[PDB]
């Protein structure tokens, strides 16, 4: 029995409190350093110039911020897309002045979530189950990559990525609306439909299952105590739930193969989020949503406003104000 | 014929006649008489085998070409032309381009090595003319198991089989390589060191200067 | 930074030291796997033979 | 390196190297004796060290001293391509700057976390 | 800061080689059924 | 190979950086240095490197 073997075995063991696996060798150190740097920076990071115009923005708790206003400000616009690790700066203070911690945290977080997907698959393989949970987890990973990496790549600067904070997230969303018209993009519509449908189906499935629960408890005891871990029979009556659902809407319209029902539950939000991440990715290369500006014209030629023109008005209001000092020329290219 | 995998070889090419008997013989001139072509010291006696005579031919060529390879690298790399001549830099170390080295060197040393290989082939014929039966590449005493010179060959018959394989293969591959190097240098007017070392480098046109950074 | 660079080695020390980690791994891996030439399983992703 | 050596290098060989800020050296000490009416076509001003006036106590007494400070902006500080007419009023050379890249935004950080931005300029 | 780069370059190649040689060590055989 | 042959001896290809403006020219002397060629393959994918 060699040493390598022994190791490989401990690593791929399924009796450890938390599964390590080979993807864990990438997930654990990377996520740990990302979270350590994030926690330190959220508390004591000095201000950073983000637009590269020597106007630093404070985002740390010790610099007069609260939980909502605080954020990890993305790297400077002067750097752009350039790689900026610690050792390329002449001093740590300068590294902090140009927003290096944002790059560090975001790159490590992306590697960590990819390794997290891999580790999910690896444990699925070890336990002898069907290996497609990480496919479902791919959708949030794709969304995070689009918002943190793909959009800066398309725009050409890391300063365009989503800042790690609440108010920073809202600022990113508003500027995205102004410069890109996300709402009128069919992929954002698909994503909103997917999220609303996911909530709808979650609530309805939970209500239907809990409503039809076999009576195996008193009244002075939590209904949840009727079920025992490791049961052999279904604690709920599918027949009653399907009868209620069919009578509610229609007989034909109803799922019976609970397997098909759960597959649909998995399918709806996942495809919605995939389509949304594709909206963000496509719009990172300036393929914006529909522009129905001045589409309606009367006989003479005068323009009649629609509801889209008021959206354009709000977009103009946001646009002429964002990054007030950064621009020097009429067009935002 | 596995060498020429989807093809047939000579109606009588052998598999054990020579170690290199994978069957590669497309035109397979082995079939042809391969005798004392234009009276090549005809014997009509043992006369080896016509295939075995072609085998001795390949052996001589590959051995000479193998030595030729090292004589195309060591003049440049290994020993950097240790010509160390008492005088006369030309015809000595200086010409590291092998073609130009031949262009310079006086006929003194040319006749030296000419008479050297001349005595070599004289002894080879002296053996082979009598060494019938198995001509065995006119082996005679040259490093044979009897080892007519120092460290008289001390190996095993299975090791001898592997050694025959080693020699034959290296000779064939070197017969390729000598062609390589020669056409290389002639069609570049240089020595192998020249093209290979600028290759493994970075061109002077682009070097990103140096790290003159603060 | 933007200086192209083969891999990203700028100082011979950096390459000569990113070396021993990979070679250490190669050695520990060779410790289990050594003197292996044959044992063709000829099956769909079996590799049962150690 | 001198200007005659940088002119040999192409733009691709220089990008990133960081020598765009560096000022060319001059060799071979000699006298020019400018003809009146001549002018300086190029002029590069490179700061090698920065300091800010501050109050600090040595042995119980505080006095105005210039404390050192590291620059926060990466490689912006250097000025170049300054032009101006040289004249001689009473046999004295007068540069009189006239035009060229002469301002440069620069931020420097004092000990204690204090950030001091300033405009490094040579105007008028 | 060259030392910091050296240490990080080690850690990275350390863990990456761990990954590469862990997945090369007959992983498909590691499985519930045999 | 066919693409290389087209660019070198079959009428050439369009080159923007050609002197006098973009036009079709023959690439007579391609760069064969392995270091410069694989510098692209082994360089960083970040800004300034590409
Ligand atoms: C699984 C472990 C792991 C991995 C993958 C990374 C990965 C990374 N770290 Mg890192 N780090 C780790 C653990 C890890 N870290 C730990 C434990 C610490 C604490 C000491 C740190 C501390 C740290 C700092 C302080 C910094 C990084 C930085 C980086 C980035 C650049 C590093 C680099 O150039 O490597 C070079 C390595 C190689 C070239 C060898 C890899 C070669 C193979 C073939 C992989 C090829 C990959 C290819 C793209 C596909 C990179 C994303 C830098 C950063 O984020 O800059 C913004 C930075 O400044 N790390
Ligand atoms: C009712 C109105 C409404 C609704 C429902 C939505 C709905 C949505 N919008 Mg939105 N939007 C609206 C109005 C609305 N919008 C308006 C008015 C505007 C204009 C201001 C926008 C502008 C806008 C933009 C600009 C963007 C959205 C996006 C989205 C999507 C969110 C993606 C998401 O969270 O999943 C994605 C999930 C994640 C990113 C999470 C990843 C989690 C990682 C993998 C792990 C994290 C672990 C964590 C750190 C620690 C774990 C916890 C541990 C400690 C226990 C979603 C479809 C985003 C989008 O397109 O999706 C990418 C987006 O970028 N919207
Ligand atoms: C009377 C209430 C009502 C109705 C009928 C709708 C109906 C609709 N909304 Mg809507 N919406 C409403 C109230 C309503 N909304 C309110 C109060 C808000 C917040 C102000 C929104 C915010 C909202 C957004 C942000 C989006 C919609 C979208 C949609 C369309 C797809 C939604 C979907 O499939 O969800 C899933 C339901 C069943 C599967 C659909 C036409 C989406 C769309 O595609 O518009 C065309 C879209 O992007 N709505
Ligand atoms: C002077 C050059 C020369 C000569 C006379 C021969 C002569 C012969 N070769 Mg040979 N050969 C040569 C160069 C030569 N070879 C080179 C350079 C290679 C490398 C590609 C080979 C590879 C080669 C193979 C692989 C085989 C031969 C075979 C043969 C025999 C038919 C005959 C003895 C065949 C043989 O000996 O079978 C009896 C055979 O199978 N040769
Ligand atoms: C001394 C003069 C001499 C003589 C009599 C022979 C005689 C012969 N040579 Mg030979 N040879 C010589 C010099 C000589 N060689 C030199 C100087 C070189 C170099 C070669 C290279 C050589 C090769 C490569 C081959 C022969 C072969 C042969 C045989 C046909 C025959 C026995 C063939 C056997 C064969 O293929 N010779
Ligand atoms: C086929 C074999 C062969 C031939 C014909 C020559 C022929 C020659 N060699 Mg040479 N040489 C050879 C093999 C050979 N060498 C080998 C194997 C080595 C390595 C030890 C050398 C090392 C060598 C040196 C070091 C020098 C020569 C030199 C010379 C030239 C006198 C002459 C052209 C000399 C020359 O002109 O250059 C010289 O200085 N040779
Ligand atoms: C791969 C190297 C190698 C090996 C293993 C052998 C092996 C052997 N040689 Mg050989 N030989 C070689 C290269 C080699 N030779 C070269 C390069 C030459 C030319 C100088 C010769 C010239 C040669 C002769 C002349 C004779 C051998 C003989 C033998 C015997 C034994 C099988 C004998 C049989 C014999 O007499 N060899
Ligand atoms: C032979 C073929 C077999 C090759 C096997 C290797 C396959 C890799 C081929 C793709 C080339 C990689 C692109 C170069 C990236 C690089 O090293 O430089 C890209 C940067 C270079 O790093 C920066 O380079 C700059 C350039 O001047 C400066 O030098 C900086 O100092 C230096 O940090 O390195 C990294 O930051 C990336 C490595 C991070 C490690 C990620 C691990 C990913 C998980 C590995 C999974 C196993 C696969
Ligand atoms: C007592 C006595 O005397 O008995 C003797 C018997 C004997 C047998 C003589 C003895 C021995 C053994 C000996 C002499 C063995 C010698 C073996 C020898 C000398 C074998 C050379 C091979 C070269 C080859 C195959 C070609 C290589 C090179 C090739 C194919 C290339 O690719 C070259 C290439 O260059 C080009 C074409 C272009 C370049 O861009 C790229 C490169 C560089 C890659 C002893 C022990 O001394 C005793
Ligand atoms: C020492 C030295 C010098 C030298 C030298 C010398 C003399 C070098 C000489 C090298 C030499 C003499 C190199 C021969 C190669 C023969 C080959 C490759 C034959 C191939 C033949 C092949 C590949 C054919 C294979 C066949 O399958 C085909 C194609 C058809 C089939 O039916 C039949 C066969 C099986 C046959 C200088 C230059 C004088 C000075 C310098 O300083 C150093
Ligand atoms: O950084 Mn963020 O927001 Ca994309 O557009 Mn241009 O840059 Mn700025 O302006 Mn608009
Ligand atoms: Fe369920």
């Amino acid at each position: 029995v060699s040493l390598w073997e022994r190791f490989c075995a401990w690593i791929t063991s399924t009796e450890n409190r938390l599964y390590i696996g080979w993807f864990g060798c990438l997930m654990f150190p990377t996520l740990l350093t990302a979270t350590s740097c994030f926690i330190i920076a959220f508390i004591a990071a000095p201000p950073v110039d983000i637009d590269g115009i020597r106007e630093p923005v404070s985002g740390s708790l010790l610099y007069g911020n609260n939980i909502i206003s605080g954020a990890v400000v993305p790297s400077s616009n002067a750097i752009g897309m350039h790689f900026y690790p610690i050792w390329e700066a002449a001093s740590v203070d300068e590294w902090l002045y140009n927003g290096g911690p944002y790059q560090l945290i975001v790159l490590h977080f992306l590697l960590g979530v990819s390794a997290y997907m891999g580790r999910e698959w690896e444990l699925s393989y070890r336990l002898g189950m069907r290996p497609w949970i990480f496919v479902a987890f791919s959708a949030p990973v794709a969304a995070a990559s689009a918002v943190f990496l793909v959009y800066p790549i398309g725009q050409g600067s890391f300063s365009d990525g989503m800042p790690l904070g609440i108010s920073g997230t809202f600022n990113f969303m508003l500027v995205f609306q102004a410069e890109h018209n996300i709402l009128m993009h069919p992929f954002h519509m698909a994503g909103v439909a997917g999220v609303f449908g996911g909530s709808l189906f979650s609530a309805m499935h939970g209500s239907l299952v809990t409503s039809s629960l076999i009576r195996e408890t008193t009244e002075n005891e939590s209904t949840n105590y009727g079920y025992k871990f490791g049961q052999e029979e279904e604690t709920y009556n599918i027949v009653a739930a399907h009868g209620y659902f069919g009578r509610l809407i229609f007989q034909y319209a109803s799922f019976n193969n609970s397997r098909a029902l759960h597959f649909f539950l998995a399918l709806w939000p996942v495809v919605g989020i995939w389509i949304t991440a594709m909206g963000i990715s496509t719009m990172a290369f300036n393929l914006n949503g529909f522009n129905f500006n001045q589409s309606v014209v009367d006989s003479q030629g005068r323009v009649i406003n629609t509801w889209a023109d008021i959206l354009n008005r709000a977009n103009l209001g946001i646009e002429v104000m964002h990054e007030r000092n950064a621009h020097n020329f009429p067009l935002d290219l | 014929s596995p060498r020429a995998l989807p093809f047939g070889s000579a109606p009588a090419t052998l598999d054990g006649s020579l170690v290199g008997d994978v069957g590669f013989d497309p035109i397979g001139f082995s079939t042809a008489p391969f005798a004392s072509f234009n009276n090549p010291l005809y014997k009509e006696g043992d006369f080896m085998s016509d295939l075995e005579w072609l085998r001795e031919a390949e052996l001589t060529h590959g051995r000479i070409a193998q030595l030729a390879v090292l004589g195309f690298i060591w003049p440049a790399l290994f020993g950097t032309f240790p010509g160390n001549e008492n005088f006369g830099g030309a015809d000595a170390f200086s010409y590291v381009n092998p073609l130009e080295a031949i262009t310079h060197v006086p006929d003194l040393a040319i006749y030296q090595i000419v008479g050297g290989m001349a005595w070599v082939e004289y002894q080879r014929v002296i053996r082979i003319k009598e060494q019938g039966k198995n001509r065995v590449s006119g082996d005679i005493g040259l490093g044979y198991p009897g080892g007519w010179n120092p460290f008289n060959l001390n190996y095993s018959p299975e090791e001898y089989a592997e050694k025959q394989l080693q020699e034959i293969k290296h000779c064939r591959l070197a017969m390729i390589g000598a062609f390589g190097l020669f056409f290389q240098a002639l069609n570049s007017g240089t020595d192998i060191v020249s093209q290979l070392s600028p290759a493994f480098a970075a061109p002077d046109y682009a070097a990103k200067a140096g790290y003159f950074l603060p | 930074a933007r200086f192209a660079n083969g891999k990203p080695q700028s100082i011979e020390a950096k390459y000569i030291m990113r070396s021993p980690a990979e070679w250490d791994r190669f050695m520990r891996f060779m410790d289990r796997y050594a003197e292996a030439n044959g044992l063709g399983f000829s099956s769909x992703x079996x590799x049962x033979x150690x | 390196l001198t200007k005659s050596q940088i002119n040999e290098l192409s733009y691709l060989q220089v990008k990133g190297t960081g020598l765009a800020n560096r000022c060319a050296e001059v060799v071979g000490e000699d006298s020019i004796k400018p003809k009146p009416g001549a002018k300086l076509v190029d002029m590069c001003i490179e700061p090698k060290a920065w300091a800010v006036e501050e109050e600090v106590g040595k042995a119980g007494k505080t006095e105005k001293k210039f404390v050192n400070s590291k620059v926060m902006t990466r490689q912006t500080y250097t000025l170049d391509a300054i032009e101006g007419p040289i004249t001689v009023d009473g046999g004295k050379i007068t540069f009189s700057e006239k035009e060229g890249i002469d301002y440069a935004a620069t931020t420097v950080q004092l000990p204690g976390g204090e950030r001091v931005p300033f405009l490094f300029t040579v105007k008028d | 800061m060259l030392t910091l780069k050296i240490l990080v370059y080690t850690t990275v190649i350390f863990f990456v080689s761990l990954f590469i040689f862990g997945f090369l060590s007959s992983d498909p055989s590691r499985n519930p059924n045999r | 190979f066919l693409l290389v042959i087209k660019a070198m001896y079959l009428g050439g290809v369009y080159d923007t950086w050609a002197p006098g403006g973009g036009d079709v020219r023959y690439i007579t002397t391609p760069t064969l240095n392995p270091i410069v060629i694989f510098g692209y393959v082994f360089r960083s994918p970040f800004g300034g490197d590409g």
